[PDB]
C-alpha cells in the first residue's frame, strides 16, 4: 500500500471527527443560548435589545470555536501534516 | 371570600403563585379586620 494513502485516510477520519465535534458543540451551544434568549424575551417584551448583546457574545464564544475546528479540518485534509 | 373577574411584562412569583396566595390571603383578612376596627373606633368617637 502507498503510505500516502494511509496518511490521507487517517487525515479524512480526523477531519470528520473535528467536524462532528465542532458541529455538535455549535448546535448544542447555540440551542442553549437561544433558549435563554427566547425565555428572556417571553418574560419581557421590551428586554429584547439589551439581551442581544450578551447572547451574541455567547454565540461568538461558540461559533468561533466551531470555526476554529474548521480551519484545522482543512489543515488535516488539504495540507495534511506528515504527508509523504 | 367570593371571586370577581375583570377582563383587563408578566410578574415573577417567588417561589410560586400558590404558596404566596395561601400566605397572603390570611394577611388580607387581617388587614380587613384592622380596617374594620379603625372604622369602628372613628365611628365610636
Amino acid at each position: 500500500l502507498d503510505p500516502n494513502a494511509i496518511i490521507t485516510a487517517g487525515a479524512l477520519i480526523g477531519g470528520g471527527l473535528i467536524m462532528g465535534g465542532g458541529a455538535i458543540g455549535a448546535g448544542i451551544g447555540d440551542g442553549i443560548a437561544g433558549n435563554a434568549l427566547i425565555s428572556g424575551i417571553a418574560r419581557q417584551p421590551e428586554a429584547q435589545g439589551r439581551l442581544f448583546t450578551p447572547f451574541f457574545i455567547t454565540v461568538g464564544l461558540v461559533e468561533a470555536a466551531y470555526f476554529i475546528n474548521l480551519a484545522f479540518m482543512a489543515l488535516f485534509v488539504f495540507a495534511t501534516p506528515g504527508l509523504q | 371570600m367570593e371571586v370577581e373577574y375583570v377582563g383587563e411584562t408578566l410578574y415573577s412569583f417567588e417561589p410560586d403563585p400558590e404558596t404566596l396566595f395561601d400566605a397572603l390571603l390570611p394577611r388580607y383578612i387581617a388587614t380587613r379586620v384592622y380596617a374594620a376596627l379603625l372604622e369602628a373606633a372613628a365611628s365610636e368617637s
